[PDB]
């Protein structure tokens, strides 16, 4: 719906339109905490991700997504198998991470 | 029974895990 | 590899099957509650129709 | 090099998420989606009307 | 990597190999690049 | 018993 400046504008408007938000008569305080979820993509577990994607969609699609994350990465003469953590370079990775982050939002 | 089973939000019957020993 | 892979996998599978059974049982519970609500609505409509018939007989 | 060592450590030192933690995460997800009445996404049909788009 | 490497076993699967393959496919589902070194065959061989 | 993470 919105560009990130409009997201910032709406966040300012929501803060301003909360109840009694600037009232500090009775000692109440307001806190904004901004933080970053550290190493989420790195620490995604592929079996658990398969279970959560199996919750929201068809099991063939979920199995495709996690099997797709289990690949061999190569760079020149180096190679290893990714077996832990997601690959952010897959086309559907933004979708998969927004769903995973929604579960983290629930937590 | 554990793989081709479809989502648990749809209800449905769990296929029997004929485990034995 | 670790045996924690085996315990982790089996825990997730039993959690999935438990959730599926809970969803099935709850779906049957609100199915029966919908059945009883529909029957109560039918009885209410029958009572309203009987009242309308009595009013029509009194007016006639 | 660091990433290969991390992958190797995951195979050797097991899933870092405990089974209790995983079950709690899964249960929170099922309770949420059941509360939101979410319908799971189907596999795309042979004659899905939006496939071309 | 998938055919011509001399460490690739193209003989028929033994019963111990089949039991290991099914057991690991139950443990780490659809993770064939992970399963294959533990079984001892290629990922495509294990999947097929 | 209590897991030691990769970063620790």
């Amino acid at each position: 719906s919105e560009v990130p400046p409009l997201l910032v504008y709406k966040w300012c408007q929501g803060i301003n339109n909360l109840d009694k938000v600037w009232d500090t008569s009775n000692g109440e305080c307001n806190v904004i905490i901004e933080t970053q979820l550290s190493k989420v993509y790195e620490k995604i577990e592929l079996t658990l991700l398969n279970s959560l994607l199996r919750l929201i969609m068809d099991h063939n699609l979920a199995d495709y997504i996690t099997a797709k994350n289990n690949v061999t990465l190569t760079y020149k003469d180096m190679s290893h198998v990714n077996s832990y953590g997601m690959i952010r370079g897959l086309q559907f990775s933004a979708f998969v991470f927004q769903y995973y982050g929604l579960i983290l939002d629930l937590l | 029974a554990l793989t081709e089973t479809q989502s648990s939000l749809l209800g449905g019957e769990n296929a029997p895990l004929a485990e034995g020993a | 590899i670790n045996d924690k892979f085996a315990q982790f996998s089996e825990a997730l599978f039993m959690a999935d099957r438990h959730a599926r059974e809970e969803v099935r049982q709850r779906a049957m519970m609100q199915q029966r509650l919908a059945e009883k609500e529909r029957q109560q609505k039918e009885e209410h409509l029958r009572q309203l129709a009987q009242q309308a018939r009595a009013e029509r007989a009194a007016a006639a | 090099k660091a990433e290969q060592e991390r992958q190797h450590n995951h195979m050797k030192d097991g899933p870092y998420v405990s089974s209790e933690e995983a079950v709690a995460i899964y249960t929170t997800t099922v309770h949420w989606l059941e509360a939101r009445k979410f319908s799971p996404i189907p596999f795309p049909s042979v004659s899905y009307k939006h496939d071309t788009k | 990597n998938e055919w011509l490497d001399p460490s690739i076993k193209k003989i028929e699967w033994s019963r111990e190999e089949d039991e290991k393959l099914l057991h690991l496919a139950k443990l780490m589902p659809t993770q064939w690049r992970t399963i294959a070194p533990i079984v001892g065959r290629t990922a495509n061989q294990c999947l097929e | 018993n209590a897991v030691i993470l990769h970063e620790d």
